């Protein structure tokens, strides 16, 4: 009952899906061959991590997953990986021929021969499930696969599942990692065509995360599994409501509740605390006030924008281990009179708050210390526009002269879907806009 | 009796307020209905057109 | 004359599970049903609200759209006394949605729960009415509750419908769609309750902070006082004596105008234990009226009490109590409207709750609590204006146009709360 069904779609899905399973392993005690020695009803249960994992009889505790990309180098690593046992084979699907960083290929040419088997794969996952919640899928904006094959995944989704829930965890290109020109016509393509079939969608700006592990963990130059693991705590909190229960825990549907006003504003800022490096973390105790005054600092948030200048229409903290609701309200007492923390008129403005108690884990050998306590904020601002005014930016410079535009065209694309997509980006801009100015 | 009759008329029109209240909770329900599967219907149309 | 409780929503059984311990504490009965108590006043009415091996079986009906909360009360302190038949839930939940509650999910489940209703009916000697506890601000309990209201009334409309409903503060959140469903509730309640007792968490929380001072205050805290007060405001009910209540005794006196059935209780003296010193008959009284211990955010020096019915409990001066109770009158006349006399009325009983020697509690049909539905008309309107978080209910099947009719219909009631504080 309430099983999550997790999708991962090309390359920096799949890695951060890598990075994901690992952790919900390490954190519920689940081995590499899927042996839960802790977990006493074989075969079955309702337990809150069988939201995420089904029993075979066997013992084996299997991730309700899809591992799909166009490619199979990237799967062929899991295939063979350390968690290799975890998955049944069939969850891992690959085609022969990628999207060459070309939403058109991803979406039709290329993407078109595997939606049927990839949909017939996560239906046998539904199959299993007596209460199914809804997905996460989990995508780059700008690869060819990530954007265009996961819009395709995204439509027949909402055909097969109607109004079932679909939450996305999209990876926002940064220069910095690495990244093909046309990212940001893939990037508006598929965000204008997933939008209606979306229900709320966590960016992550490789550009952050990429200045929060040389900042934070001193890494000069961070690697995609740097980023990964980083990325999978933040995706670990705002699950844990879901894969635990405790009698503080709140619900992530709850939140959701609060984080979506209107059905296009559907993208809240995501902020982490605290990444510290095990050096930093030794003789060094980060309290529930000093971890909440981190959500607030802009050099903690998954995409670059300034809250300061936009208006909030929610605000949600999600805290993990060592955290008693009266050390929270005193630091958010403290909070809420030194920092500029501006709601829309037209809505309320306290902080929605849970704790799950089990407390945060982390990849042995890795950069990320242990600590005792964490919290991941949630919030509705209409400062995370920003981040679309830049891509559509971007866009804007090379469509006003068509560069690029032929390998789309000869795919079979129309500059018709262009226009389209980019007057979609637009209105979205306008849409956070209105929403942020005071009622009459 | 012309006091029981009167009792009887105001249940008759409570009754007939709540047979009110049924037929738009049945209304409520049926338009959910109707646009979720317009909803399904309406994306796999231009899917199929646009492919 | 036998009550029918439901319990409906999480706020539901929670507070319906406390009330279920409260009193079967006062009647003598233990977790297993059996009656261990060392008097008779406790087996005179225990009829009102249980069934009869010589055990006791309340004769309550749990509800829930999911089944969280009610494996909570199956597995609480006394989840083996009720009649495990009479457990209805499902598994989809409500999402804090009134248009769940009310119109897809809850109308699923809402036939199962009337054939438990009406089976208890059936073994019914007299059936006086229906009880239901529920919070306005979710789900399940403001939207599913006040389906089976209505579908209660269509069934047994010569009969009694009482609630006590939790009203929703932003002091004490779960969502910020709260004050859509309490309003949509509301409407629902002036229509088809005949008494609500206003239980606003709001003044609850309040109570917490500076009275008890408990500066960091969960639900059980909040729960704490509400189980005082259920448990004060039925005495009459279940315990034989002088002045023998009932739910329709209770609506004609005090309720003179159909719409104006919401009360603000009131308990005293107000606790989080830990305190021997037995309050004095004066003490009491005086606290009992005051605002900072009313069950409802509303200040009563604001607005005027149509009706009051008090009950003390414990062993105490009926001289010392009608002296008190003539005396609070008798100095406010104020807040007390001139055109129902002799609308105060007090009642004693000899056995006090538990872990205290005396009690009083109140029951106030006071025009102040027209504060409590201007508080909720207004934070329903600053979403409403901008039609923000409507949605999750249109997505549901509903209409704006809904909305527009529960907001109008609240600010006529406080309107007529308006019209006979100026009479
Ligand atoms: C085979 O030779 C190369 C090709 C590219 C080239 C390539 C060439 C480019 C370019 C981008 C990109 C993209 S980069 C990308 N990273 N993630 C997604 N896409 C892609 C990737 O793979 C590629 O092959 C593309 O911008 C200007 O010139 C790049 C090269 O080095 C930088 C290689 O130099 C020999
Ligand atoms: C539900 O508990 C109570 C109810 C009443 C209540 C009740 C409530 C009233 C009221 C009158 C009365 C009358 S009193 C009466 N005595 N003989 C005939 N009628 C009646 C009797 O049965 C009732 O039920 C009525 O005036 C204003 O508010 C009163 C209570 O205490 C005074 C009780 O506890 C507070
Ligand atoms: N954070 C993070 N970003 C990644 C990772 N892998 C790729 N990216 C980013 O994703 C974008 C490129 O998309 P990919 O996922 O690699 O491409 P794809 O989905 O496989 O699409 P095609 O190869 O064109 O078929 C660029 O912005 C990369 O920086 C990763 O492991 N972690
Ligand atoms: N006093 C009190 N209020 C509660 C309790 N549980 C929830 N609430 C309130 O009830 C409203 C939420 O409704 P809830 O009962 O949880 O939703 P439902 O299950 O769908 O009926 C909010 O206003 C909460 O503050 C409780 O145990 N005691
Ligand atoms: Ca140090
Ligand atoms: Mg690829
Ligand atoms: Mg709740
Ligand atoms: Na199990
Ligand atoms: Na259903």
């Amino acid at each position: 009952m309430r099983e999550c069904i997790s999708i991962h779609v090309g390359q920096a899905g799949v890695q951060i899906g890598n990075a994901c399973w690992e952790l919900y392993c390490l954190e519920h005690g689940i081995q590499p061959d899927g042996q839960m020695p802790s977990d006493k009803t074989i075969g079955g249960g309702d337990d809150s991590f069988n939201t995420f994992f089904s029993e075979t009889g066997a013992g084996k505790h299997v991730p309700r997953a899809v591992f799909v990309d166009l490619e199979p180098t990237v799967i062929d690593e899991v295939r063979t990986g350390t968690y290799r046992q975890l998955f049944h084979p069939e969850q891992l699907i690959t085609g022969k021929e990628d999207a060459a960083n070309n939403y058109a290929r991803g979406h039709y040419t290329i993407g078109k021969e595997i939606i049927d088997l990839v949909l017939d794969r996560i239906r046998k996952l539904a199959d299993q499930c007596t209460g199914l919640q809804g997905f996460l899928v989990f995508h780059s904006f700008g690869g060819g696969t990530g954007s265009g094959f996961t819009s395709l995944l995204m439509e027949r989704l909402s055909v097969d599942y109607g109004k079932k829930s679909k939450l996305e965890f999209s990876i926002y290109p940064a220069p910095q990692v690495s990244t093909a020109v046309v990212e940001p016509y893939n990037s508006i393509l598929t965000t204008h065509t997933t939008l209606e079939h979306s229900d709320c969608a966590f960016m992550v700006d490789n550009e952050a995360i990429y200045d929060i592990c040389r900042r934070n963990l001193d890494i000069e130059r961070p690697t995609y599994t740097n980023l990964n693991r980083l990325i999978s705590q933040i995706v670990s909190s705002i699950t844990a409501s879901l894969r635990f229960d405790g009698a503080l825990n709140v619900d992530l549907t709850e939140f959701q509740t609060n984080l979506v006003p209107y059905p296009r504003i559907h993208f809240p800022l995501a902020t982490y605390a605290p990444v510290i490096s095990a050096e930093k973390a030794y003789h060094e105790q980060l309290s529930v006030a000093e971890i909440t005054n981190a959500c607030f600092e802009p050099a903690n948030q998954m995409v670059k924008c300034d809250p300061r200048h936009g208006k909030y229409m929610a605000c949600c903290l999600l805290y993990r281990g060592d955290v008693v609701p009266k050390d929270v309200n005193a630091a958010i007492a403290t909070i809420k009179t030194k920092r500029s923390i501006q709601f829309v008129d037209w809505c309320p403005t306290g902080f929605k708050v849970g704790i799950n108690y089990q407390p945060p884990t982390v990849v042995p050998g890795g950069d990320l210390a242990k600590v005792q306590r964490a919290v991941c904020m949630l919030s509705n601002t209409t400062a995370i526009a920003e981040a679309w005014a830049r891509l559509d930016h971007k866009f804007d410079l090379m469509y006003a002269k068509r560069a690029f535009v032929h390998w789309y065209v000869g795919e079979g694309m129309e500059e018709g879907e262009f226009s389209e997509a980019r007057e979609d980006m637009a209105a979205l801009e306008k849409d956070y806009e209105e929403v942020g100015v005071d009622s009459v | 009796e012309a006091a029981e009759e009167r009792r009887k008329y105001q249940e008759a029109e409570l009754l007939k307020h709540l047979a009110e209240k049924r037929e738009h909770e049945r209304e409520v329900i049926q338009k959910a209905i109707e646009e979720n599967n317009n909803f399904i219907k309406m994306a796999k149309e231009k899917l199929a057109q646009k492919m | 004359r036998e009550i029918v409780h439901i319990q409906a929503g999480q706020c539901g059984n929670q507070i319906g599970a406390k009330f279920w311990e409260v009193i079967s504490d006062e009647h003598g009965i233990d977790p297993t049903g059996s009656y261990h108590g060392d008097s008779d006043l406790q087996l005179e009415r225990i009829n009102v609200y249980y069934n009869e091996g010589n055990k006791y079986v309340p004769r309550a009906i749990l509800v829930d759209l999911e089944p969280g909360t009610m494996d909570s009360v199956r597995s609480g302190p006394f989840g083996q006394i009720f009649r495990p038949d009479n457990f209805v839930f499902g598994q989809s939940g409500a999402g804090n949605n009134w248009a769940k509650g009310h119109y897809t999910e809850g109308a699923e489940l809402v036939d199962s729960v009337l054939d438990v209703v009406r089976k208890e009916s059936e073994s019914c000697d007299c059936l006086q009415g229906f009880q239901l506890t529920h919070s306005l601000g979710g789900g399940t309990g403001s939207g599913m509750g006040t389906l089976l209201i209505s579908k209660i009334r269509e069934e047994y409309p010569d009969r009694i419908m009482n609630t006590f409903s939790v009203m929703p503060s932003p002091k004490v959140s779960d969502t910020v769609v709260e004050p859509y469903n309490a309003t949509l509730s509301v409407h629902q309640l002036v229509e088809n309750t005949d008494e609500t007792y206003c239980i606003d968490n709001e003044a609850l929380y309040d109570i917490c902070f500076r009275t008890l001072k408990l500066t960091t205050p969960t639900y059980g805290d909040l729960n704490h006082l509400v189980s005082a007060t259920m448990s004060g405001v039925t005495t009459c009910l279940r315990f034989p004596g002088q002045l023998n209540a009932d739910l329709r005794k209770l609506a004609v006196n005090m309720v003179p105008f159909p719409r104006l059935h919401f009360f603000m209780p009131g308990f005293a003296p107000l606790t989080s234990s830990q305190q021997y010193r037995a309050l004095t008959v004066p003490e009491l009284t005086q606290q009992m009226f005051d605002s900072k211990n009313m069950m409802a955010a509303c200040d009563p020096r604001h607005g005027r009490y149509l009706t009051v019915a008090a009950i003390f409990r414990g062993r105490m001066s009926m001289k010392e109590v009608d002296e008190q109770m003539l005396n609070v009158q008798n100095k406010n006349s104020s807040y007390f409207v001139e055109w129902i006399p002799n609308n105060v009325k007090t009642a004693v009983c000899d056995i006090p709750p538990r872990g205290l020697k005396m009690s009083a509690t109140f029951i106030g049909n006071s025009t102040a609590i027209q504060e409590l539905f201007k508080r909720i008309s207004e934070q329903f309107t600053a979403m409403f204006r901008r039609k923000a978080f409507l949605h999750w209910y249109t997505g549901e099947g509903m209409d704006e146009m809904e909305f527009t009719e529960a907001e109008s219909n609240m600010n006529d009631l406080v309107s007529e709360y308006q019209q006979y504080q100026d009479a």
